[PDB]
DNA sequence: CCCTGTCTGGCGTCCTCTCACCCCATG
DNA sequence: CATGGGTGCGCCAGACAGGG
């Protein structure tokens, strides 16, 4: 009886390495809902278990707080402290209640509270020291498949989930399987799968490789990019700081045993192991692997790579459904524009002719001039107008006067460019002038500009016949705006 | 919902016996024309020509 | 459904019908086939018979369709090991 | 106390061609037999027509 | 578990792995509950309830004796007022002493002095009889009572249900015609008649030539005899006229006849139990018919004639749904129905899953005991007369009799997948334990 | 229907005056009641200014008794502190 | 606790389900017929009148007990074997076991029946469907002769029905009976006046020309009109309706 | 042994619904 | 306490005597 609640509780405390005290609190919670449960009206109640005897006193416990909302559970501080003037707000007043006898119901709620708490502090601790497997691939056994997800068991009560999208597309399991996974988001499901777990994402081949390659688990290696088509094809990229380890060599291992163990884990996944390189241009002739490439020509403002290639390798450069050129360009983060080596040449010779005719256009320069600036670099009229005075004079036959009227005739294309635009839609212009009568929202002003109304001057010179066939403009709504251009136009 | 009430049968019903006789129209100068007389049998609790009026 | 006479006109022994149209309940309810005529939330009982109507299932095609359809399962398994 | 079951035709199933089928309910535990009848017997007489 | 072992430490008592379950009671029946009877078998504690039923029932007898007492005290004080009328009277000096003394008051050696002693006899024996037989009914109340071997306590209920009618229930009158009532129709689509009133109950003519029972036609053309003479008393009554008119009609309906036994006459009434006897009468006026000396066919047409109802006994009535006649006028009357209790709620019974017996492991047999159908033998023979053979495997291997059978059919029947899984009737080894247990060695061959 | 429907158309600031109740009417405990009376509360009105601070000093109320008139006050959508402009009302100040 | 949900699952269940009524002396095998629910606020079962000649059932106190079918094989057999509609000869002989009992054969012997003088005596109807409305709006009687034009088909052929239409002498009910007679039957099953013995030789040439559905579905309607004539016939029994010979006093 | 009288056995409708009561006796 | 100590049914039918 007495010596019991000890032996339960330095049992418990053992085997489940909790403190004695959470299970304590706990099961005065159990009781005290217990109780709860045994009166028709709605009561509160505290139960305290003597820590020593076992022995358990339970309340009617009144809430001590400053606004009384529920009298059957709340009492004033003012009414607390009539009968014990050492109670603050937040503490309970007791009433002597008999306690519910320790029948199997109480003994089921116990249990339950028990098991509850355990998962909250046993099954929590164990989570924080497997703070490993809670990103490395934890092996689970299948206990059920459904259509969207299946349940793994990992032993202790854990359950964890792989979702439909976290599974690799051949993949079949059976209830009994066991299935290795990365443990990608630990969430607070307690009740059912607070563990997710993928096969599909990029961690999971991250992870089979830093298993796989001891030198990776020594830091000795290290992947700073991993790009996957799940079950299909991926790409991993490796530096070392070693130069007596071959990074590439390490993670194939001897005749490919290594990179084979991780590809059949993977269901006969297809990896590539490229070297990083940390010059971008370099590190994407890597990532086109197999694929030899002939050129690249970057775009640092797009962030894109125009990639040229013999016409008998453009197909494997692309790869079947474009998966090669995909990946590489998950790989590098750069957009990667595969092509000939004449669509290349093709592609430049376009562009420099549409250089060379704006800027011929916007400029008053002859082609001859034009030719000059796009041989020595500058493609847009933004360059010209922005770019330091400094390289447009080392360019033959620039002098400080020619330069200063080329970047003037620059800015004003520029600012003549902009203004067309504002003032055909409703960007700036039209946005202003044409908006100033009140009650023109943007979309309005651009379908007045439209029709060639474009400032608040127009807009005063239209009738209501004029503006009729415009969606969304009443009779009535276009004589007020009208008059209100009118009078600010006309009588302002 | 106590002990101490008591439920009786619930006959909300008015009337007891309606009986109506057609017969034969002479009024109207026009014949071929009928008349309906309808002898209800109310208990108090409804006026005649609210029942006809609500039927 | 009211009469099964014209189920009888096509299969005529009169218990062949309940051993027909058993299988073929069989076959809708746990293994999960299609109705090859479209139902009316009818029960699998009904659906069987109205099938058996149609003259689209004896006993005859039954037998055809489950030795092609365990052949055609065999086959699977012989060109995915082979 | 005013408030019936408000019925409907639910369907107009015309069975061919100078022939309709016309259900309607819901309707009070005794109100069927009272438009059936009242409808009957109007249809039958009242209708006019040219013969 | 240690939290049911743990009823120590909080409690007491022992451990918890005892089933707790209060022992509660089936359903079927509404009720309300009338009467509780609680007998104690002598020794046991009384709690507080019986305590409470001691002390209503102590209350109960100890004021219906004090009554007896006070009842025949008031006969026997207005017994000695009215021996006290002559010989000695008092008129005022009677009451001005308590009542208990009216026998010391001046009056000589008679019968009344006689009288009144043996009334004082009376009234001693009726004070010690009171102290003695309350003495005896406290101790009836408060001791125990002889019971079973081995009983504490027996609780008697009395539920008290109020069983209407339903389509279901068998009501008869006195000549032979049952009858399931079949439907219980609305108040408008009776048959009625040019007066507007419906009929109740509408029968069967059918059954009356074949079952030859005719009188149960000339029951009911005298019932309607009987009921024209009432509703001309509530006509006469209702219009509120005098004495005379009554005197008159209730006359000419008691004489009506030939030489018969009767003859009454209301001359001898006096204006008071008239109108107290039409009061009886207005629901109905009652008529005596003996078994073979019964009133003849030209008896119920005078009476008939008396009232102004048709001679043939035959109204025309209407119909409820059309509204338009009926044709070839029918047949109405009082007929005298009586309810029998065969009742349909009484005999109505389902099972999908009850309890089973142990000897043959058979589902139980009635409806008290939650039961099954008995599938006979006829019906055996009647489903091997047809091609059904499925219907009756399962009719008596799964559905009745093999154990793991039916848990099999159960979870089949759960999940969807209608299939059997046969085995043997249990029964059936119980017959070859049966014959095996004498010198017979009955196997099973392969 | 259109002939039978055309042959039936001749047929077819103090609070409010819960304020002005008395005491007596919360159905309070016999306790709570005369305790009340004892401070001179007399009307609803009266009761609803006082704070739950000044309650507790009044001679025999207890928490309980302060509890019992808190959760009565909430049955009727009343509270504790509020202040009513104008109280009591020129009816009530004759009595 | 019987929610408001388990009634649609209720209802779900029932459909194409059948159930085995047996009577509880049950004799031949016309006494376990297979039936299909309907529900019933009530707590009797329902029984079809036609099926009580099998069953030997009257309704004067009688019981019943109801069989499920459990598998699939059984509500097989229920449906084609022991359905009700299946039973519709008696196994003894040739003799179909769901003739039209008592109501039934009055309100048909009401109804194609004649009288010397009527409403509606010897007018003459352009077809059955205005026999049913002269007989219905109040312009004749049911039994009063009367030349009506009808179309009896008769399958002279192989398996083809040939119409051929004519006027004959006959009455107002029998016309009216003449719209439920199914299309092969001629018209001189109904121009007499169908007792017991003729209706019951009605529903036999009915199963040996036209065949099960439309002798069930005949059935039916047989049972519906002779319900229906019934209660508009309004035949009482009364005392004066067992003539007394006056020769019987003197042959006495 | 061939017929005659006797002596024992085997059997007689199906479903239901209540009720009442189940071994003394005693050294 | 524990054990142990009526006399109103009627037919069929075959086996067992019983004459014959
Ligand atoms: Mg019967």
């Amino acid at each position: 009886m007495n010596k019991e609640i000890l032996a339960v509780v330095e049992a418990v405390s053992n085997e489940k390495a909790l403190p004695r005290e959470k299970i304590f609190e706990a099961l005065e919670s159990a009781l005290a809902t217990a109780t709860k449960k045994k009166y028709e009206q709605e009561i509160d109640v505290r139960v305290q278990i003597d820590r020593k005897s076992g022995d358990f006193d339970t309340f009617r416990r009144w809430l001590v707080v400053d606004e009384v909302t529920q009298p059957t559970k709340e009492i004033t501080l003012e009414a607390a402290r009539y009968e014990d003037e050492s109670l603050n707000l937040g503490d309970y007043v007791e009433d002597q209640i008999e306690s519910v006898t320790f029948d199997r119901i109480t003994t089921q709620t116990a249990k339950q509270v028990i098991v509850q708490k355990v998962r909250e502090a046993e099954r929590a601790m164990v989570v924080d020291q497997f703070r490993e497997h809670e990103g490395e691939i934890i092996t689970g056994v299948v206990k059920k498949v459904n259509r969207d997800n299946i349940s793994l068991d990992l032993g202790n009560n854990a359950e964890a989930v792989i979702l439909r999208e976290d599974m690799l597309p051949r993949e079949n399991f059976r209830p009994g399987d066991r299935v290795r996974g990365v443990l990608y988001s630990v969430r607070p499901e307690a009740r059912g799968a607070q563990l997710f777990v993928t096969r599909s994402k990029p961690e999971m081949l991250i992870e089979l490789f830093r298993i796989e390659v001891p030198e990776i688990g020594e830091e000795v290696i290290e992947i700073k990019a991993a790009a996957r088509d799940p079950g299909s094809r991926a790409k991993i990229a490796v530096k070392t700081n070693d130069k007596r380890i071959d990074p590439v060599g390490a993670c194939v291992g001897m005749r490919g045993a290594r990179v084979q163990a991780v590809s059949t884990e993977l269901g006969g996944e297809r990896i590539d192991i490229v070297l990083w390189d940390d010059n971008p241009a370099q590190f994407v002739i890597n990532a086109m692997a197999p694929a030899d490439v002939a050129s690249i020509v970057v775009d640092e403002d797009k962030h894109t790579m125009d990639i040229a290639v013999e016409a008998g390798n453009l197909a494997q450069a692309i790869g079947r459904n474009g998966q090669n050129v995909r990946l590489a360009s998950q790989l590098s983060g750069w957009e990667l524009n595969v092509m000939t080596v004449d669509d290349l040449q093709a592609k430049h010779q376009a562009e420099a002719h549409a250089a060379i005719d704006t800027f011929t256009k916007y400029l008053d320069i002859d082609e001859d001039f034009a030719t000059v600036l796009v041989e020595e670099g500058f493609s847009t009229l933004e360059e010209l107008a922005y770019v330091p005075m400094k390289e447009l004079l080392e360019i033959e036959g620039l002098d400080e006067p020619t330069v200063e009227a080329l970047r003037e005739r620059a800015k004003n294309a520029l600012a003549t460019i902009a203004q067309a635009q504002e003032e055909s839609l409703g960007d700036n212009k039209p946005a202003d002038d044409l908006l100033n009568l009140e009650g023109v929202d943007r979309d309005l002003a651009f379908k007045l500009a439209a029709r060639g109304v474009c400032t608040l001057e127009d807009l005063a010179e239209q009738g209501i016949d004029d503006l009729a066939d415009i969606e969304g403009l009443t009779d009535e709504k276009a004589g007020a705006l009208i008059m209100a251009a009118r009078n600010i136009c006309w009588f302002g | 919902r106590p002990i101490g009430r008591l439920l009786v049968d619930a006959c909300y019903s008015p009337v007891e016996r309606i009986a109506y006789n057609v017969e034969a129209a002479r009024v109207e100068q026009r014949t071929d024309l009928d008349k309906l007389v309808i002898e209800m049998e109310t208990n108090g609790t409804i006026d005649p020509e609210e029942a006809i009026r609500r039927a | 459904r009211v009469t099964v006479q014209d189920a009888v006109e096509k299969i005529g022994n009169r218990f062949d019908l309940v051993l027909v149209a058993a299988r073929r309940a069989r076959q809708m309810q746990v293994g999960g086939k299609d109705p090859l005529v479209p139902e009316e939330n009818d029960k699998t009982t009904v659906i069987a018979l109205r099938e058996i109507e149609e003259g689209l299932i004896n006993n005859q095609i039954l037998d055809v369709r489950e030795r092609q359809e365990q052949q055609e399962q065999e086959a699977a398994e012989l060109q995915a090991v082979t | 106390v005013t408030e019936f079951l408000k019925p409907r035709l639910v369907d107009i199933e015309q069975v061919s061609s100078t022939h309709a089928k016309v259900t309607l309910e819901p309707l009070e535990r005794g109100f069927g037999h009272t438009l059936g009848n009242a409808l009957r017997r109007i249809l039958l007489s009242s209708m006019p027509g040219c013969a | 578990t240690p939290e049911e072992k743990l009823l120590r430490a909080i409690f007491g008592e022992k451990a918890s792995d005892v089933k707790d379950s209060s022992l509660r009671v089936p359903n079927g029946v509404s009720g309300t509950v009338i009467d509780v009877q609680v007998f104690t078998r002598d020794g046991v504690e009384k709690d507080k309830r019986a305590l409470e039923i001691e002390e209503m029932q102590l209350k109960q007898a100890k004021k219906d004796l004090s009554e007896e007492l006070q009842i025949l005290e008031a006969g026997l004080f207005s017994r000695i007022r009215a021996v006290l009328v002559a010989g000695g009277v008092e008129a005022e000096k009677l009451d001005k002493l308590p009542r208990d003394r009216w026998l010391e008051l001046g009056l000589t050696d008679e019968e009344k002095q006689n009288q009144l002693e043996q009334l004082a006899e009376q009234y001693d024996e009726l004070k010690h009889e009171f102290e003695k037989k309350l003495e005896a009914k406290r101790r009836k109340i408060t001791q125990g009572d002889d019971l079973a071997p081995g009983v504490l306590k027996i609780v008697k209920v009395y539920l008290a249900v109020k069983r209407r009618i339903q389509p279901g229930d068998k009501m008869a009158g006195r000549h032979g015609n049952k009858g399931v009532i079949s439907k219980i129709n609305p108040i408008e689509d009776m048959p009625y008649d040019e007066n507007g009133t419906p009929v109740d109950i509408v029968l069967n003519p059918l059954g009356v030539p074949s079952r030859m029972n005719i009188g149960q036609i000339l029951e009911t053309h005298l019932g309607m005899a009987a009921k024209g003479i009432g509703d001309k008393i509530n006509a006469m009554l209702k219009q509120q006229q005098e004495v005379a008119k009554l005197r008159e009609f209730i006359q000419r309906a008691y004489d009506l006849g030939a030489d018969v036994r009767q003859k009454v006459d209301l001359s001898t009434f006096s204006d008071e139990e008239v109108m107290r006897l039409a009061e009886n009468l207005r629901k109905g006026m009652p008529i005596a018919t003996p078994v073979f000396d019964g009133a003849k066919e030209a008896e119920i047409k005078e009476l008939l004639k008396l009232g102004d109802l048709p001679t043939s006994g035959q109204i025309r009535l209407y119909d409820g749904r059309t509204g338009e006649q009926f044709e070839r006028p029918v047949t109405v009357g009082y007929m005298y129905m009586l309810k029998l209790n065969h009742l349909v709620d009484d005999k109505m019974h389902a099972r999908s899953t009850g309890s089973y017996s142990l000897v043959t492991q058979q589902p139980l047999g009635g409806k008290a005991q939650f039961g099954g159908q008995r599938f006979g033998e006829m019906e055996v023979w009647a489903l091997e007369a047809y091609g059904a053979a499925y219907t009756l495997q399962e009719m008596l291997t799964v559905k009745s009799d093999d154990v793991n059978g039916r848990t099999k059919m159960y979870k089949n029947i759960v999940d969807g997948n209608h299939q059997m899984e046969p085995g043997m009737p249990e029964s059936f080894n119980v017959l070859l334990k049966e014959i095996r247990s004498l010198g017979i060695n009955i196997e099973l061959e392969d | 229907a259109t002939i039978l429907a055309e042959q039936l158309e001749a047929f077819v600031p103090e609070f409010d005056p819960i304020l002005l109740r008395p005491v007596d009417d919360l159905e309070l405990t016999v306790r709570s009641a005369n305790c009340l009376k004892a401070e001179a509360i007399h009307y609803i009105g009266d009761l609803v200014q006082r704070t739950e601070v000044e309650l507790l000093k009044t001679p025999n109320l207890g928490k309980k008794s302060l509890t019992e008139i808190k959760d009565v006050l909430a049955s009727r959508g009343l509270s504790l502190g509020m202040r009513l402009e104008n109280w009591p009302p020129a009816s009530i100040a004759d009595e | 606790r019987e929610e408001a949900v388990v009634w649609d699952i209720l209802d779900e269940v029932i459909r194409e389900h059948p159930v085995l009524l047996n009577r509880a002396p049950t004799l031949h095998r016309l006494g376990i017929q297979a039936f299909e629910p309907v529900l019933i606020e009530g707590k009797a079962i329902q029984l079809h009148p036609l099926v009580c000649a099998a069953y030997n059932a009257d309704f004067d106190g009688d019981q019943m007990a109801v069989h499920v079918p459990l598998t699939l094989e059984a509500q097989l057999e229920a449906r084609a074997l022991m359905m009700s509609t299946n039973n519709i000869l008696s196994p003894a002989n040739g003799e179909p076991i769901i003739v039209p009992s008592q109501d039934v054969v009055l309100g048909l012997y009401y109804m194609t029946r004649d009288c010397v003088n009527a409403k509606g005596e010897g007018m003459v109807l352009t077809g059955p469907k205005e026999a049913e409305r002269l007989y219905r709006s109040g312009l004749a009687s049911l039994h009063a002769r009367v030349k009506v034009r009808i179309t009896e088909y008769e399958k002279d052929a192989n398996g083809e029905l040939v119409a051929k239409t004519s006027l004959k002498d006959t009455t107002v009910g029998r016309a009216i009976l003449w719209m439920i007679v199914p299309k092969g039957l001629p018209y001189s099953i109904v121009n007499q006046a169908l007792g017991k013995k003729a209706i019951s030789k009605m529903l036999n040439t009915c199963y040996r020309i036209l065949g099960l559905k439309p002798t069930v579905i005949f059935a039916d309607q047989i049972m519906y009109t002779g319900f229906a004539y019934a209660a508009r016939s309004g035949a009482s029994v009364g005392i004066d309706d067992m003539v007394i010979p006056e020769k019987k006093h003197e042959i006495i």
